[PDB]
């Protein structure tokens, strides 16, 4: 029982910043990244969900 | 290991005065029958512990939980818009 997109309990991790993370980006940034911008919301979502 | 005397020998022992030969002869002395005494008890209330002891003490644990875990509000970190 491993997940490869879970980050720990959703209501405790959704909110925090990663490990080095001094700014973060922003997911996508037609006029820049789509279907990456497409599985970063399929990643987040299966975050929340547990696979 | 004496050495014989040739000039003044002498003979062997002769009868003395003896004393009362039955007064050297003693009585067999008789043992009658006998018993430790009494009813013993089973057990006694000793003064010390019959068993070990520890030279040492050491610490016992025993584990705890620690509660619900809650959410926080982080502090957010501001936008990569190459400014980083």
């Amino acid at each position: 029982q491993v997940a490869s997109n879970w980050e720990g309990p959703p209501y405790m991790t959704y909110n925090q910043p990663q490990a080095g993370s001094v700014t973060l980006p922003v997911a996508g940034y037609i006029s820049s990244q789509l279907n990456n911008y497409a599985e970063s919301l399929n990643d987040y979502l299966a975050s929340q969900a547990g696979v | 290991m004496a050495l014989i005397n040739p000039q003044f020998p002498y003979a062997g022992p002769v009868p003395i005065p003896g004393p009362a030969p039955t007064e050297t002869m003693p009585l067999l002395n008789y043992r009658v029958e006998g018993r430790i005494a009494g009813i013993q008890q089973a057990r006694q209330f000793m003064p010390f512990l019959q068993g070990p002891h520890r030279e040492v003490a050491e610490q016992t644990y025993y584990a705890i939980g620690t509660g619900i875990q809650m959410g926080q509000t982080f502090n957010q970190p501001l936008i990569n818009t190459q400014e980083g």
